[PDB]
């Protein structure tokens, strides 16, 4: 009906299309991110669909640059198209400006790429939400951009499958200002909350960066230390 | 107040009620079903080596009268606690709206089968469709048999008639009635295990049809 | 727990059962019919070259008897078993959706064969539908020739009826009977082919109406 | 294994057993219609110039009932090797599949007319559809002819009745059955025609329903 | 050999017999249809202006009886020749394709009109559809007649009945059966008016449905 | 049937296509505006979906620049594109005039991208109302726009869920020349009564500017004195 | 339904078009890749539809310089498109950069140029997988590539029809770092348990390199001492 | 439903619209091509329509060069065109290089154009096969190529309607390296065994080319010798 | 079905809309065109809708140039727009090469035009048949060019209504070589015997050319010396 095209709106104004795309992004795997002290942090499930796979390789967090990194969840081929979308604007940013001031415009410009096709006809939309954290001349910020293009930024949030649990914990747990460790362990207490008990968390990938300093990506033994 | 009223039917048949009935028939019924199976099969067995005569006119047989109640009360329960079902769905389609159909559609799929449950297999209506009745056999399946066996009563007892084939359709009555019993049974447990089914896959669709946040309404 | 009551349902009627059906009827059930076929060609044979009295309408002939008790039970077992069929496919009808029906509609097809190798061609119901009773005879041939047969012995027994005519219908009811046997078989042998190959090419969606991996979701 | 008994099946019922039935309508079939139906005008041109009083309800006409069961016995012929048709059709509907069904549309083409000729034209059901009975007379013409003729003997013989268009319902009902096997013998041969004609253009396609080569996958 | 019988079954009937048929409608039939309905009138005429005692119940008038055997002869001409255009037509159906189906559904438009000039009009079957009968009358209104009128015939006769609208009903049913020929042989000529002019307008696809030069394949 | 292609008229003459585009802004949050003695206000309600959520982040209402503002109400994505898109129109017509002169042409502006996006087939419209307020050299302007592209300049106004209540409220209340105080009480009483009773107002946006003056946000204290 | 358009979101969030070209893949032959010792090396099956057919022509393996190689599966036409593609666009990095330091980039212009037909109308996927394996400065790769442009780097693999199969075998007896003859020897059992048994494996394909060597096709003779 | 656009693969990974475009190439008149000794035949049957038309006019054979020639079968029209687009690109190819050193490229060329029309939509496939032959500097070439654009090179091969007959006699009776003379009595005696007997073969066109020597069209006589 | 779209093949490989579009050519009056000795003629017929009509316009045999001339059948509004498709790309010709030393290649652009428009979407075909007849330097020519774009060169034909008629006739009567005023004879009668008798031949348009000469309109009595 109102229902198999994105330039059609239904009689109460909404896009099933649209909608639909959001639908795509609950089955990926969960990831959070979150705001501490003079920093901020992610983490990040995977599946892991063999024993032949490489782990050392395509990897959940992914960096922007020295300054911006961000998590997806999704279409992989769209998520994959949309870091390389952001990784070219955040380099036009710096050849036009020397810097990145505001993490908001690199996350605002992927975001209208994002809306771009959910309103013109004969595309379809991109079936991915986004998690974007870094230091910026504000300071940290923590975002989140879905299929619609609408662009939040939190404290501290999740994507993915097990999202509303992690929120939910969240929702009861979370304080601001934590010292790293103590915010990577709040992390990953949400991240098991979010499972079916008896299947247990393997290795999650978890970067963080503090203010004045560069990024750091955990390696997988520094992670088995809080599992 | 309006939603005062709708809270109070669907707090009076909330979804425990329907899922008590499932673990009724996963656990009970079909036991039941098997049960009564069997002693159609026994009493179908008895009948079949057997020559009648005109005394077997005289008397009804009190084994196929309880096979046959405790099946009319099998299909007593079943058609209450299909009922049962069908109204904790019921009671939970949405607001009608030409869009946002797809647990709306899950809804009407499910009461069509439970409409099959009750109609087509059961047949605990006055008359049948002109479908017919796909059942062997309906929820009225005794007065059937002391109607059908009465005719042939009346015509063997009356001076009585000399047709040895009414004879033999007393016992071919007794005998297709408790075969009657079997197919429908059969077809009953197959039904009911298609419902379990569909029930079990699809209640979050059938208590929450619409869902969805608002979040690109601000 | 919901998911074990699933695993119980799949659990009690695996593929397994339905294959081992598939598998008497492909040896044994089609030699079955071939040899009540015979029995109604030999009884049809006898009729056709016999002259009726009086007499004939004194007693009911046992091999005419023998021959439709024969073909009930033969379509007792084809129903019991078709329905073994039915319920190991409908208790696998997945999730309902708007989408994803290759396997769902494999499924409908199968069961609407099923449907009509019950309904149309053993003809096991009360009351044939408004497209009528397209089998020659149903489940119920012996109560069919018992009463029909009982009409006509009360019209020729009583002073009897002088009808000639009335006297040949009582052997054109005996010779139509038997070859209602020798048509219902025929048409139930291509019935009962036609939904073992249907089985055999479409039992891998069947049981696995929607398989697919998440490949693209991570 | 599961390959080896659909082979068991397609090599019972191979493309030669459909093709000698259609040479055997196509030679000797034909002619024994024409000559059912010059045999029934002959008949018929023999009530045409008679005029009955009481004595010809006492015997009932021996070549009627000649004429009759030599068209029961056709139309019995014509089912079965209908049915040997349909079963060499049957048995190679492929796996049911949303797409590539030019060949299984042709198959489903073929044998909706053989229901034609099965259903509609030789009436070989218990009860006519809803559509009623397009044919003149069924399967099953000497039963209608002795009991329709019984009914007004009974009316004739009993003191008799008096009416004297009771008389003359005797004698139309004797020309009028002869006229219904003139009208089925034509409408049973336009039908067949129809049905030899519908197998020589398709049967590449009933046999072979999904060919092709996989050239773009390598 | 395959187009030896498509070409001996295309040399038996061709176009030559069907469009002599179409002669044979425009010239005499419809003279003939004409005349029975002058006749019918005339009797009508006879009917209208008599009163009836119980004498009339002792004899069947011989005038109707030969207006309606007249019209039962004209109805099965009309019958048998349009079953040959519908076997001219129906064994030159061409290959079943999913395309190029303009001759194809000229060839089902004109077969549809002859189906219902045959069910519809002649009213040629054992029973009438859901439709109903839209004709007044069918092909076999002599038994009709006689049979309602026998009935009226022993309740008149016996002592004999004293309703007076009994002995008015035997008029009204002599006068209401002539009133259905004169309506059916209207109606039958309209429905032959009608087949003449399809066939004449459309008889070029009737025998040709696929013509059609592969000019770009070489 | 006349109802999902943007291209086609009802045998009516409506385009049911945009009125269900209307639809979708009766799904956002309420959103007033009103002139005041020498002055224009803008008071904004908020969806507070969490407590996680940042407060100090994406605001309803937005400088448009240090003389424009606007709030917006509907589908949250297309209105962050328009009021990027009247962001730029401005800072154009800033670069070929010196300065806004009237602010009704940045509506037309922004009117007229809504509008051309009515007529061509392949686009839908934007789900988004409206409000821009502000000074310039005529005076307060105070506006609202909406799907269809219909600009109408008012005294006072709402958009949102609880729109009708605010107008029907300040169909009977509102005057004209009020000082600022009495003007934001009116507002925030309007503002009341369009909720259902038993829910409470939390704390909401206002903005507001005098001639002669730029912009000035309250922050939350400031409106915590008028709950 | 949600299903005769590339551009159509099913409410699952699912692109149905896309894993139907994903369904094309499963009708071509099976080839497999695995890494070892300083090296990597590929194996494919091949229908031999006659013996009319030229066997030293159209080769399943397929170089893409002397320092990058492929396999294809799925359709031929659209393969080989994609192959000559692959070519192109080496050569244009070659051109750039003076070298090819990654092949992951030429597997992602590869797999972005079959990302681009996954989302716009009037274009329809591309109906093949593919598997790239060479040398680069980082080390041996190993790469396939789908119809929706989902990249992934592996230690082993197979594309095509017995591919579950070849898999699940790898997925028991896959060791790194085997020397070379032990690798294929591997490879040769890991296709063998792909076929149905009575069907015999005719003369396949085996390409390799080793870390500062060149490519080299195994010809059909030292194929022959592995049978 | 899967059917009716070139841009609609099937749930098994189909394009009906290709395959119908293939059944449009079986319509057609038989033509064959053969490698020998040095060299390479080509031989074509005709329809001849009427006595009215003229034998010396359009030719199943056509040359591309004085080194490359073609036969066609299918849509007439389509193979006029795609002749022409070889002809022009054999031509373009000469002035780029000097000379024609690979027909593979050339028929590369024809078959990238051939699968350009089974990807974008609104155009329709072109439903004809062709048959290329000739010699180049790696040797003798034989080639086809179908509304899909799948190349393949062969010793000998059919395109049109008794394709399948005339390959399955050669698949008993094709040896290599046969005298000029054999090759073509072997050629006419494939193209008489896919005849429907009764039918007898009028007179078919035959080209053939040595190494080092160029094209050589037979008169009609010099084809009655063989007859 | 297969039916309503140019882009669409049939199942068995058919355009039913080229076809269909070829209908449309047998509603023209019957025209043709026949070789004798050194030279071509062309004869046509004309529906003489009243008396109103002007005799001495529009005709339907019309001048390419003074050495290639044409007549048409079919929709009489593309047919003038091919003919002067035909007159522009005869000039085109003469400017680049001086001259036309083939007709042939005229009427392959103008059946180029028309096949062009057997392929792209959002096109009809050119409802129209034409018969090219002139000198050249290879000799006189003499095609037809139908809807599909299909080129045949001829000794005789028609196109029309009456066609088939028009070809038994020549086909048991051409003879090559006729003097002029035999050959335009056997003209007149082939087209008599095309007329359904009862109906007689008005005066039709004959033109012929000569090797060495130019072109020739005969007057109406010339014509009427032959009726």
């Amino acid at each position: 009906a109102y229902d198999r095209a994105i330039t059609v709106f239904s009689p109460d104004g909404r896009l099933f299309q649209v909608e639909y795309a959001r639908e795509a992004v609950k089955k990926g795997s969960t990831a959070l991110g979150m705001k501490f002290a003079n920093g901020v942090l992610l983490i990040s499930d995977k599946k892991v669909r063999s024993r032949l796979i490489e782990q050392n390789s395509i990897e959940k967090i992914q960096l922007i640059d020295d300054y911006v990194a961000a998590v997806t969840s999704g279409l992989v081929a769209d998520a994959r198209v949309l870091v390389d979308f952001a990784r070219i604007s955040a380099q036009q940013e710096k050849v036009t400006y020397g810097s990145l001031v505001n993490i908001e415009n690199l996350v605002k410009r992927v975001a209208d790429q994002m809306q771009q096709y959910t309103q013109y006809g004969g595309v379809r939309p991109y079936g991915v939400s986004l998690i974007f954290a870094g230091i910026d001349q504000i300071g940290p910020r923590l975002f989140d951009c879905d299929p619609a293009g609408t662009i939040n930024e939190y404290k501290a949030t999740a994507i993915g499958s097990g999202k509303d649990a992690v929120v939910s914990f969240l929702e009861r747990e979370y304080k601001e200002n934590l010292p790293e460790k103590e915010a990577v362990t709040l992390g990953i207490k949400a991240l098991k909350s979010s499972l079916e008990e008896g299947e247990e968390l393997k290795a999650p990938e978890i970067a963080s960066i503090t203010v004045g300093n560069k990024y750091r990506i955990y390696d997988q033994e520094e992670v088995k230390k809080f599992l | 107040k309006r939603a005062a009223l709708i809270q109070n039917l669907r707090d009076s048949y909330t979804e425990t009620s329907s899922f008590a009935v499932i673990e009724e028939w996963a656990a009970g019924t079909l036991q039941e079903i098997e049960g009564i199976a069997k002693a159609a099969a026994e009493a179908h067995g008895v009948i079949r080596n057997s020559t009648y005569g005109r005394a077997q006119a005289e008397k009804s047989p009190e084994q196929l009268l309880g096979v046959l109640q405790r099946y009319q009360d099998l299909c007593h329960n079943v058609y209450c606690q299909a009922e049962t079902i069908r109204t904790v769905i019921a009671i939970r389609i949405p607001e009608h709206k030409e869009e946002d159909n797809l647990g709306v559609a899950v809804q009407h799929a499910v009461l069509k089968i439970i409409d099959e449950l009750e109609i087509k297999t059961l047949g605990s209506g006055e008359k049948s469709g002109s479908g017919g009745a796909p059942t062997p056999i309906g929820m009225y399946a005794l007065r059937e048999y002391l109607s059908a066996r009465s005719t042939v009563e009346d015509k063997l007892l009356g001076g009585g008639s000399q047709s040895p084939s009414l004879l033999l359709e007393l016992r071919q009555i007794d005998a297709d009635f408790m075969l009657k019993v079997e197919l429908a049974t059969t077809h009953l447990s197959t039904m009911v295990r298609a419902v379990i089914n569909a029930y079990l896959l699809n209640w979050k669709k059938l208590i929450q049809p619409r869902t969805g946040t608002d979040h690109m309404f601000s």
